């Protein structure tokens, strides 16, 4: 007999897990301008999605870390931002843009040869809790660039790890059955319908 | 028996309204209604419905069927909150194994839900609360929940007994908020 | 105040769990409503009934719901095996449609006592006798209902019940499960040759799983 | 008269020793990829299995460090990452698995000019305690790699040191007498079987 | 809250005792079960007799059982001498298949008192006597019977006694045991001429060790 | 005399099984017996052991052999859990100096023992409490120690006596539990 | 070894010079 506390919901959704990757390229045409926008999503964790949809709605904060380096794995010495944009305030469109310098717009300067930076964010809903499912949940933006005036001498790479903190769920569901083909979408391909396991030939073998 | 949503009563035009007859053919895969769309073309609920800005309200759903002892089949009755497909007469189930959301019908039972078994008996009745995330909404714009009838066991008979078996579905508002 | 540094400093440990800076001082959340339905532990969903898909042969769209019911009719001899199933529920599998399995399908290691319900969906005038049998862990699968009659089992009666249960000692992170003709498929005239049955399958109050993993 | 505290059990499993050693050559066909799987064994200190074969069952804990360097003895500007994959998890198979990124597996990010990274690892039997001998004991698994999409500049070697806590033991045995052949094997070489200890050449003479 | 950083500040020292983050929180190790026979010290191990080579002659492997025994024979005189060996635990000689011996290999200095065994397995109608003689350290081995008389000495009689017991008053991190024949070995007719002895050696109450050494 | 094991008595079918009996030589090396497999075909206990999914028991050893007063020899009986070698009528040792594992025969003292010497006593009784990791354990899969009776002085004797000494092995379960 | 699985004894000249073994029924049959 083990115990009970490893089926709480503090411990089914307890641990950080990679949700975003910004390329900052010297050249190509992927983030061309020194500066990458972010919209913060949990099913950036390609196993979270069927995890949280056991339930109709939760409640939770959230704890966001940032990792960089360059594309070998090298530590380089640079200066970045990571400015947070509350939902609804506007989003940096250039280097020179002026939500780079709003008050308003949380941000961490910090170096390269640091350790990785951490903040919180806490629970933004209008309502009571977040829903994934409405018959008729924007958290925030992370935005990321180099600090300075001209462009960066390396390539950069930044990582983000997110995890949930005082976890609250309501109404369980049955879980998802089949394959996904759009984001905030429960449609599926009909033409190709699966079981929910595996078969066998006859009801009487084993 | 009765059974009460999540053990909860409703708390804080309330009558009985009784629908249109479903027919249960051999060859049916399942019907589903949306609340408060079901009511909201029918009396007095449908013309408060229709011309307030916030609503709140519980529901009381009867569910009944009459057919002899030489029947068979089986139903199971269910209420899901936010069932977001993937009037008053209802809506039928294209591929009921998936509940027409990507999801499996034989953990449906997570839910409040009946069974009316033909040689045992011929009722149903469950109790919802309301449920969202705010303390009041719009009857026009959002549908708090489903109503689901599947046949998990297929309906049989001899020939030359009557093919069809009605479905009747009687509605009764409770603790309903207008503002 | 003299400091010393450890070995283990400026490192980063995804399950380490600790406090931050707050990114918004000063801001208020909305408060909590009452909401019904609310869940603390997944063992509460971990014993609710759910359909088991004992006859998971058929493969085709059309005839998906047929793995929900198993059938029972009158050209079956007395004494003939009817289904069998084992005891698994975080195996490939029956098990796999139920919310346990999907759940202990999260985890490692479980343990504890499981049960499961046969309701019979016939007409009212229909009457017969079944004998359902469990085998513990490490026994063949019995030969003949005679076998099968000295050991654990039930004798089920379609005129006296609609359903009965039947509970599984303990399973580990098994047994077997056999349905037999006890009798013939009585009926009388102008009712139908044939009936199905759907089996529900749940956990106990001594249910536990332990080690989360992801699946 | 000395003291009694030196003999106790906490005493004679007491220190970190070297368990473990993982090469990340830049050429060459040892690792060709930048990462390597070792499983959590205690017998890679080589006076380790003498010492605990003189009882059959043990229970205790673990604590691991992590020292890295260029095989010369540099500190060079690198990332890593330190996967530990739990008994009953698969294992990576190649750079790009998704292994790598799975929230389950604990994972600790550190840089090669930082203090080594330390770590405890509980009691993780099903049973009551490990046993040495069966007539008729899986830890987990560290996984090492450069955190980075393309391969490192540098060659590295890190070491892993091992130091067990909380010590307890039953039924002791006699202490092994031979040569050992295999790993998990009382096997010993039966054509060639030798004295306990040293001779003399009769029994009247010092 | 200012503060100042020492120098020993990055170190990593390999004897260090500290606490370290948890990889796994959440995680309850399986509860430990009574098993009989706990070890606390390994004093209790050293406190157990263990039989001695005193006749480490031989190296065949088919001779290697000769080395746990040595004879008495009926072809010797009186007053001639036996065996003879040290009283050094921890090192090379008679004293490395005794489990005190392997367990003091571990360390680097001790002192106590021993305590020997002898033990007679010859025939039921075999008598004689024996003398057993301890030498202090420094001293010389005694040139005959007559001089270990005046001594530290016992006289043992196999028709009375089958076993007898010898104390080493002190040793440190030294003296000698030798056996002399007081009498002849007598022995009726259709009786064995030849016997053996086994001696076991353990430690008393009083033995400590210190210093861990790796062997 | 009696000696228990680790000084604990066993806790939470139950006869004397005697076995054949062994002939000790002048060049014997030793003999030795694993549990339960020594009782699996013999009797209730057998039968038992054969058809439970799990099983836990202590037992009860006597080890006797009869000479003459003209013979000498002697003997060490112990008891070594889980003895991995690197039915009912036992094995023979073919390397009694490291006892076919590769450790000495000299600290075999350092488990429950006794002494059988010819010219004190014939006779020696252990009790032996059930040892695992595990409350229960599978009867068919798994030995939990072995015997060992191996001579340290070797039989001797004058001609016209009789050249084999018997041992005798006669054992009781006790507090054996099935399920 | 099937004689030991039943009624027996075991007797041993050196310790005892007689025993008794006791029949528990016989009627107007069994085996020594």
């Amino acid at each position: 007999s083990h115990s009970t506390a490893e089926t709480t919901l503090d411990s089914f959704f307890s641990r950080a897990g990679l949700v975003g990757e910004i390329d900052l390229p010297l050249k190509g045409t992927t983030n061309p301008n020194g500066y990458a926008n972010w919209d913060i999503d949990i099913t950036g964790y390609a196993q979270m999605r069927r995890k949280v949809e056991l339930f109709t709605y939760m409640r939770f904060d959230a704890e966001f870390t940032f990792v960089a380096c360059t594309p070998t794995g090298e530590v380089v010495p640079q200066l970045l931002q990571y400015m947070f944009v509350p939902p609804g305030a506007p989003k940096p469109d250039s280097r020179e843009s002026l939500a780079w310098q709003t008050a308003t717009n949380p941000s961490v300067f910090v170096k390269l040869s640091d350790p990785p930076a951490q903040v919180s964010v806490p629970f933004m809903s209008p309502a009571s809790a977040y829903q994934w499912f409405y018959d008729g949940n924007m958290m925030g933006t992370f935005s990321v660039r180099t600090v300075g005036t001209s462009k960066s001498k390396y390539p950069l790479v930044v990582r983000i790890y997110m995890r949930m903190k005082h976890v609250r769920a309501w109404i369980p569901r049955p879980m998802r059955n089949q394959n996904y083909l759009f984001k905030a979408n429960p449609n599926y391909a009909g033409n190709s319908i699966k079981p929910t396991g595996t078969s066998r030939t006859a009801i009487t073998t084993l | 028996n009765i059974i009460v949503g999540y053990g909860e009563w409703p708390s804080y035009v309330n009558r009985f309204y009784t629908l249109d007859t479903k027919l249960w053919e051999k060859s049916s895969k399942g019907w589903y209604w949306k609340f408060p769309d079901v009511l909201t073309e029918t009396g007095v609920f449908g013309q408060n419905a229709q011309f307030h800005y916030l609503y709140r309200s519980g529901f009381c759903i009867h569910v009944q069927c009459n057919a002899s002892k030489f029947h068979q089949g089986a139903l199971l009755v269910a209420v899901l909150p936010e069932y977001v497909i993937g009037g008053a007469d209802g809506f039928e189930l294209q591929h009921p194994y998936v509940l027409d959301a990507g999801i499996p019908i034989s953990q449906l039972t997570v839910c409040p839900h009946q069974w009316i078994n033909l040689r045992t008996n011929n009722c149903a009745t469950i109790i919802v609360p309301y449920i969202n995330a705010l303390p009041f909404d719009s009857a026009l714009n959002h549908c708090n929940f489903g109503l689901l009838v599947v046949p998990i066991s297929p309906l049989d008979y001899d020939q030359g007994a009557t093919p069809v078996i009605p479905i009747t579905i009687t509605l009764a508002p409770m603790c309903s908020e207008f503002a | 105040f003299p400091t010393e540094l450890k070995p283990g400093t400026n490192q980063f440990l995804t399950t380490d769990d600790g406090v931050s800076a707050p990114i918004l001082p000063n801001f208020h959340p909305t408060p909590c409503i009452h909401i019904p339905g609310e869940v603390r532990n997944l063992l509460e969903l971990c014993q609710v009934e759910t359909i088991l898909e004992v006859n998971n042969v058929p493969t085709n769209a059309t005839s998906l719901m047929e793995r929900l019911r198993f059938p029972v009719s009158a050209q079956a001899g007395k004494g003939e095996l009817c289904a069998v199933f084992r005891a698994d529920p975080g195996r490939n599998g029956p098990w796999q449609s139920t919310l346990l399995g999907q759940l202990c399908g999260y985890y490692t290691q479980w343990s504890g006592s499981l049960e499961v319900t046969f309701m019979f969906t016939g007409s009212f005038m229909a009457t017969g006798k079944m004998l359902i049998a469990y085998t513990p862990p490490g026994g063949p699968l019995p030969k003949d209902r005679a076998t099968a009659m000295l050991g654990t089992h039930v004798i089920w009666d379609f005129g006296l019940q609609s359903s009965v249960t039947l509970v599984i000692p303990w399973i580990s992170n098994t047994g077997l499960v056999s349905i037999w003709y006890q009798t013939n498929y009585v009926v009388p005239i102008g009712a139908p040759n044939t009936a199905y049955i759907i089996a529900l399958a749940a956990a106990q109050k001594n249910f536990t799983m332990k080690l989360c993993k992801d699946a």
